[PDB]
């Protein structure tokens, strides 16, 4: 429950983030790299749990 | 592209000729100054 | 050596600064190649200048070997 609800909150904040960060495709933004890192970290924590 | 006013028997289009004598039947690009778009790349641009 | 240079207006022949000898001419197209032809750059360098993928660079050590395309050596 904890892990999946954290994942849900992170998905909602990603829905927030897409309003703020640029949609450029030339290169991965540093903030975008950090967001992907956080998402993969959550997913790995869920798998390990 | 077309002439808004004149028909084919009044105005007739042809492609420009490069300084080397070759017809430029394509969209020209300043390869030394053009910058690709952040979302789309251009592969071909023929003209007819 | 003496090479033509585009640094001055109009193009003029200037002796290379000490340490450089090779004359070069670099030409590449831009948006105005429709009527004006390729850009022209003239100068002197200690070694054959680097070339971009779309830029043609010529290097020669002879005297007056880098004139403008519309002028004779
Ligand atoms: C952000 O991006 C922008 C662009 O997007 C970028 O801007 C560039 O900035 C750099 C430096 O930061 C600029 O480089 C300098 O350019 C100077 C201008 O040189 C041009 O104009 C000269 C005209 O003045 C002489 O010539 C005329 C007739 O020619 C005469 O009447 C005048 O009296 C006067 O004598 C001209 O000489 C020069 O020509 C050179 O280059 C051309 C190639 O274009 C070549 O054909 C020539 O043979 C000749 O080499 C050119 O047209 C320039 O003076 C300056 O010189 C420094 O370096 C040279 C060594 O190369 C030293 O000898 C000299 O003492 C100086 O230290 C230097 O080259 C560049 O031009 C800008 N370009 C643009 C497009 O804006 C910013 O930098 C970027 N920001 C950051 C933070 O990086």
């Amino acid at each position: 429950t904890l892990s999946i609800s954290v994942l849900l909150s992170l998905t909602v904040f990603l829905l927030v983030i897409v309003e703020l960060i640029p949609s450029t495709s030339s290169a991965v933004p540093l903030i975008g790299k950090y967001m992907l890192f956080t998402m993969v970290f959550v997913i790995a924590s869920i798998i390990i749990t | 592209f077309r002439s808004q006013t004149y028909n084919a028997e009044e105005v007739e289009f042809t492609f420009a000729v490069d300084n080397d004598g070759k017809t430029i039947n394509k969209i020209d690009i300043d390869t030394e100054a053009y910058t690709e778009n952040g979302e789309w790349a251009i592969d071909f641009c023929p003209g007819v | 050596i003496v090479c033509h240079t585009t640094a001055t207006s109009p193009i003029s022949a200037v002796t290379c600064p000490p340490g450089e000898n090779l004359c070069y001419r670099k030409m590449w197209c831009d948006a105005f190649c429709s009527s004006r032809g390729k850009v022209v750059e003239l100068g002197c360098a200690a070694t054959c200048p680097s070339k971009k993928p779309y830029e043609e660079v010529t290097c020669c050590s002879t005297d007056k070997c880098n004139p403008h395309p519309k002028q004779r050596p």
